[PDB]
């Protein structure tokens, strides 16, 4: 009899599953994701002054390995690093490695400066070897000098340099010794005499001795070319002295300004943006969530341990 | 639901209404029709859009790698590495399930509570010339055509102009 | 409360009823009776359950040992991992406080809209064959035997059939 | 006049008090527990290849002190540490100490391979000590060698030894360095000469040299003999060329898999199942939190600084009024 | 809002009312009149307080420095702290915006609750005797003196005395 | 026409924006703060017993510098540390300096126990130099004693010094190590013999080595003293082998009990109460949280990056 009016809401035919605090079976009418799943395969490095280092290692930058003869010197916003980089042609190791890579890879350049260090007629400063190559020949460290005796078995003669930081930011310094492979090795480069390499500082000193032994070849060599740093403050002096040994450096090098240091098998991209990074590349997502990797650097979407979380972006679904 | 309007005293909701969220149905002596509300409407999707822009986003605060993809790293320094990685990788799990479950339920509630504030709306109008159903509707006791009906759904519905008619034929 | 209804128009609970969680209580010529519903106590066990398998659960994450208990350990990483665990801790502290406070609110609400809403279907369903006394109770304007009181709590009272008696009642 | 239908809901006499975001003294009809206060002082075991060493401390495995006989090798999910574990009879400490033990106590196992150093006739292997005793009588770390001199006074030769990996898996590798109490006694077992212990592999290079000095007695003796570590890769070699002063081994160590480190004095009880573990036994719990002990190992429930927070299973307590 | 009355179905809110946060105002041949609600008000003031007590307190837990304000430590372990604080801060700062975000959304709408439970109130017990007019308003269908307002204030307005009278009255 | 009643709710002129999950641009009509944005400009250390150590350097109190003579002993539950603290008058430094500096700065005071060092005829023990200035004349550090040959030239004897734990609690033990500027010099103070200089306790050993190199001058001196340091328990021993270079202590440590340890700039208050400290000062606030630093110490507010976090302690403001 009466005329009447309904008040209704909406609804569609296939809803979607939504968790409540009190329900983890849900439907609405629409929900959106919180959580990404997908990563660009890409370096995104528009609006960036980058760095794509390829085969060479950070710490090959300042010693100055063949593999690290275009990055030797430049700046940059953001570094980056790839997997099986050679820091070292010659066997060897650098003490206080890790730390020394962090802090390159938390950098924004390197310039070199000479240390102007000159030798006596008695030492050859242009020793080579077939483990470092370049342009086809034998060759050595770029940015350090194996110092030997010119005439063989001869004594390396008492030598002393000094290296003043005449910046007035900080500079860092590299040098090696060398650990022969046998008595004879040492006695033909160096000399009979006891072999002693100081190195001291107004913030730092140490003695460093080297030493004969027999050990497992690495690229058919017996011996080592170990390296050891430390940081040259503004107007600081360092002083080397030795007579026989050390691998002394030519050039220093001065970190400049901050970067972000990424480690990343995927290619680069300069055509997009990005500000978050991993080992598989780019995510470039506005969700607040991410399930690709914890490991992950720059402004990021924080790691869960989620495949899904479905936000409502709308009603209760009740369908007809 | 909190306020017993959607999955509640509603029966369901209406597959044909594409063109709003909540809305009206009417029928008389001229035939049924169809419309959306438009404020209501508004009303839940501006709350929506407004959690969207809250919880849509990161934070702008640039971390460093403390743990290398292509070296090893001391043991005992990795492990608490490794610790501290995964406490606040559990924190902010459980801080995600929790943020998107109370959405959730909040959401379905306020849309549930829009429903319910229109058709308090409508009753209000429509005073003592209608009753409730039960199902959702109002049976109107006078002759409310098109006109009639725009001016329910408008908001500019006077009561006054049919009392006494609908007094008389609720009283029979 | 946010609802109205528990601690609130209704002005205690009954003690007597351990069949349900919310339920009927009549009068009539033939006598007295009381009767618990079924279909809203088992929404608020429902709910309630929900946050239980919910809340009541750890994390699967496997965490290792980072700090000795039979010995002693670096000064300055012991103090790191000391900063940390009690920042940590500092955290979990927090959100355990704010997730039982927050679902405790709720949990009452929500029971609380739960009377409520039965307190409307019945409403409705009575339509104008009673009025509201304002303590929960509806004073029925007709004669409602035992078979009549039961079809208002199985939700099959029609309106219509006791409409006639009712409002003459009414109007006096 | 008017027949009568009242709505309700149901109340407890005395009912539990809960904490809401608008009120700390709020009445419920029941609430739950979710903070664990309660613990099995016992270690929970079932469905665990477990390992209880006891006396013998992690590190005394590798190398093979007498209280770690039994343990040298094994196999395991759960590796249970005591305290007080001896892991040197003889004095001296190992360097990155706390690292080795919990690589050992990650492991679900240990497998022994031997290194193959024999030595000529001017060299004495088996050396003895007072502070490492087996069966009534002086005896030696099991998985090292004492290497000395046959003539007392004269040098010690230079000898080279070296181990190849020739497995799969990375290889655990200790030596000692042994550093004499005065130079009477190292004049004796080593010689006049100077000494010089160079250990060199592909991945690793150091340099020892023994340390005479005047040093209080630990267990009767002034000495000390320092252990240093490394691992080995697959397909490589170490070589230790030395003078005297170092303490060579017999056998290397391989780590197996994965397994959880417990460290707990309270004793193992097999009927039990649990996945989480702390000082003082087992936490067997179901509830999210607890406030036992920050320090637990295992799946467990998180540490908070709360006795009790009490989760409402029903609505507001509204009781009948009393006289 | 939730529950439709503050900035809902209530226009606006009164300047003027500076005793009270909720209360009434009313016409009769007597006067103009306004009073505060001193029930509702002081229940919206408690659930606020009991907030304010949770909410702006801090830990017990000491905390010691692990970073050196006048010499640099080492590299390593700095970057550690650098990366588990900046993680923390990022919690504790989402944490707060959730937290104040929350807060606010349960307290506009604990305050909505209020006015609508005491609007209920009223309705329920006038009964038969006023009409809602849509904006909060009861149109009262006798004569309403200061003493029948205060009742109604005060909670013990009895309809029956006013029934016969104000049903004559609305049917007309 | 008929008499009414109305329900209704208060408003206000001066309303405040507040964010909620649905709206950042909610009006209300009060609201409070939850993060603190101002400090105060001081340490304030009412109901504190505390030391302000100006500037000595936590490390100078435990070998005796000029500059901490007045602070070579006490208690505490606070110790403050300041910008530039002297540590050490004369060139050198500590091998784990920050680890004792922690350990320093988490005591609750510090006693000093004699070592009862005596040393033979041809041993000189008051030793000074000018980079130690006191009252306007050479001396030395005041819990060490600089031990160098009676006669110039001559061999320093092989020394024997033992000292033993007779406290209960575990007891501070430092010592240094003069490493010569020169070889001359290195003879006028040693002798031409080959130097060494051992330590040896139940829990710890070392052997040190005197190391003549070139290097630049620090406060116009080419030579360093560095320290070091051990924890001997109650009832061990530990013993000192050398025939020069040590620079043996006259008295050994004792930390006792536990304390806070504050690094900061801001001048001390003895009115005002607090329990959180940073570098500018002290949080006196209630709000749970703060945006003045990350850096804090004690029982603090939690850090956030929110300049502000207005709680609303009122309805919705609908004025008109
Ligand atoms: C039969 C056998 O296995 N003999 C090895 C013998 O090959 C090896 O000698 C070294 O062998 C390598 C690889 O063939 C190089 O030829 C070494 O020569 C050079 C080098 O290129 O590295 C020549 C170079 O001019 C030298 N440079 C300087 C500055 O002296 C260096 C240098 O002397 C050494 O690298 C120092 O370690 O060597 C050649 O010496 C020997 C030694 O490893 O071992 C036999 O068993
Ligand atoms: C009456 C008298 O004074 N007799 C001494 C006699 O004490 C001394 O014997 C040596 O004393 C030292 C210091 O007390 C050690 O106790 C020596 O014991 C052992 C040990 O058990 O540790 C014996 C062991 O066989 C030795 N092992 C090897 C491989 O040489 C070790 C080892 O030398 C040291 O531990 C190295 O630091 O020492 C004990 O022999 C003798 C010594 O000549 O002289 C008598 O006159
Ligand atoms: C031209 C030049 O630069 N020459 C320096 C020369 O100055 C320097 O001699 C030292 O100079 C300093 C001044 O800065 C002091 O005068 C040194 O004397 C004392 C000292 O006061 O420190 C005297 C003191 O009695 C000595 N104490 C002891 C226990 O021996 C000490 C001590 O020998 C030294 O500090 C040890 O290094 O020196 C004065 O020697 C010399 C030496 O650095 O170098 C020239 O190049
Ligand atoms: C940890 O973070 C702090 C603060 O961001 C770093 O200290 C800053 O270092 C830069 C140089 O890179 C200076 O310009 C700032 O003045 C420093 N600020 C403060 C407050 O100290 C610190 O370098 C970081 N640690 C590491 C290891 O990178
Ligand atoms: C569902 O919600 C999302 C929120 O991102 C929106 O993009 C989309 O338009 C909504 N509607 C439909 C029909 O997908
Ligand atoms: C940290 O976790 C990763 C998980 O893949 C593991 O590879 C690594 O060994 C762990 N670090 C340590 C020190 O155990
Ligand atoms: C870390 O905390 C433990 C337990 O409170 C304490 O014993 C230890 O001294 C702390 N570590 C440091 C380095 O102070
Ligand atoms: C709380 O309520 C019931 C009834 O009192 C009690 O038996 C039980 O322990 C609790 N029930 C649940 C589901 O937690
Ligand atoms: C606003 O809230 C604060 C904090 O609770 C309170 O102290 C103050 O009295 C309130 N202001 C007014 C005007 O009511
Ligand atoms: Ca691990
Ligand atoms: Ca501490
Ligand atoms: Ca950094």
């Amino acid at each position: 009899d009466p005329d009447k009016i309904c008040l209704g809401h909406h609804a569609v035919a296939n809803g979607t599953i939504v968790k409540t605090l009190t329900n983890e079976q849900e439907e609405v009418t629409n929900a959106t994701e919180t959580v990404e799943s997908t990563s660009l395969n890409r370096l995104c490095m528009k609006g960036r002054n980058h760095k794509d280092l390829g085969n060479c290692h950070p710490i090959g930058m300042l010693i100055g390995t063949p593999a690290c003869d275009l990055h030797l010197t430049g700046t940059w916003d953001t570094l980056i690093e790839r997997k099986n980089a050679i820091a070292y042609c010659y066997p060897g190791a650098t003490v206080n490695e890790e730390a020394l890579r962090q802090k390159i890879m938390e950098s924004g350049g390197i310039s070199k400066i000479n240390t102007g260090f000159t030798y006596g007629s008695s030492i050859n400063s242009a020793g080579t070897t077939k483990a470092c190559m370049r342009n086809g020949g034998n060759s050595f460290y770029a940015e350090l000098k194996w110092l030997v005796s010119k005439n063989k078995g001869q004594n390396f003669p008492q030598t002393t340099n000094t290296y003043r930081n005449a910046d007035t930011a900080e500079h860092l310094i590299m040098w090696g010794i060398h650990h022969p492979s046998s008595t004879q090795e040492k006695n033909d480069l160096y000399g009979t005499q006891s072999l002693s390499i100081s190195v001291g500082s107004s913030t730092y000193k140490n003695n460093f001795v080297p030493v004969v032994g027999a050990r497992p070849q690495v690229n058919g060599l017996s011996s080592r070319i170990d390296f050891h740093w430390t940081l040259v403050q503004p107007g600081d002096k360092i002083t080397f002295s030795h007579n026989g040994g050390l691998i002394a450096p030519s050039r220093v090098s001065k970190l400049i300004g901050r970067g972000l240091g990424i480690q990343s098998e995927a290619p680069i991209d300069n055509s997009c943006e990005s500000k978050c990074f991993w080992r598989g590349g780019s995510i470039n997502t506005r969700l607040p969530f991410q399930n690709l990797s914890p490991r992950t650097v720059g402004q990021c979407p924080k790691y869960v341990n989620k495949k899904s979380l479905m936000l409502a972006t709308g009603m209760r679904n009740v369908p007809e | 639901g909190l306020f017993g309007a959607i999955a509640g005293f509603i029966e369901n909701g209406w597959e044909g209404m594409v063109d709003g969220w909540y809305g009206f149905r009417h029928q008389n002596a001229q035939g049924t029709g169809q419309a959306a509300d438009y404020k209501s409407t508004q009303a839940a999707i501006d709350q929506i859009t407004g959690k969207l822009n809250r919880i849509i986003k990161k934070t702008n605060t640039e971390f460093e790698s403390i743990e290398s993809e292509f070296s090893e790293i001391d043991h005992q320094i990795g492990n608490v590495i490794n610790w501290t990685k995964d406490s606040i990788t559990d924190i902010w799990t459980y801080q995600a399930e929790l943020l998107v479950a109370m959405e959730n339920q909040h959401t379905i509630d306020m849309a549930d509570s829009e429903m319910l504030n229109l058709y308090e709306r409508v009753r209000k109008q429509l005073r003592q010339n209608a009753e409730e159903d039960g199902k959702g509707c109002f049976e109107i006791y006078h002759a409310c055509d098109d006109s009639c009906m725009e001016s329910i759904r408008n908001n500019t519905y006077d009561h006054s102009q049919y009392r006494e008619e609908a007094l008389l034929n609720r009283l029979n």
